[PDB]
């Protein structure tokens, strides 16, 4: 077995975690949401 | 993770992809570069994803 990724990690081809998780993300695009539904298009343009 | 050599000359060292605890620093087996080894317990070691 060894799965499938695993199997391409050896002969030196691995994968770089991105720098943002999902949780990050997730929390962004919850705070662009809150933006939207409270300030509108305001806190694009300035303060919400 | 140099923060720049006019800064200061102390650097950190990210081991990519690999557990800390089956390969630590202070391993006498020499996992390449015998002379390049950074000190057992200088900082606490960290595993990050
Ligand atoms: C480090 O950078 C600052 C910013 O320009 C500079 O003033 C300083 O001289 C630099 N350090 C050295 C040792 O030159
Ligand atoms: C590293 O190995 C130890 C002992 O086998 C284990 O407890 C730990 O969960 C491992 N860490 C990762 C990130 O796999």
């Amino acid at each position: 077995a060894r799965d499938l990724i695993c199997a391409q990690k050896f002969k030196g081809l691995t994968v770089l975690p991105p720098l943002l998780t999902d949780e990050m993300i997730a929390q962004y695009t919850s705070a662009l949401l809150a933006g939207t539904i409270t300030s509108g298009w305001t806190f694009g343009a300035g303060a919400a | 993770i140099t923060p720049g050599t006019n800064t200061s000359n102390q650097v950190a060292v990210l081991y990519q992809g690999v557990n800390c605890t089956e390969v630590p620093v202070a391993i006498h087996a020499d996992q390449l570069t015998p002379t390049w080894r950074v000190y057992s317990t200088g900082s606490n070691v960290f595993q990050t994803r």
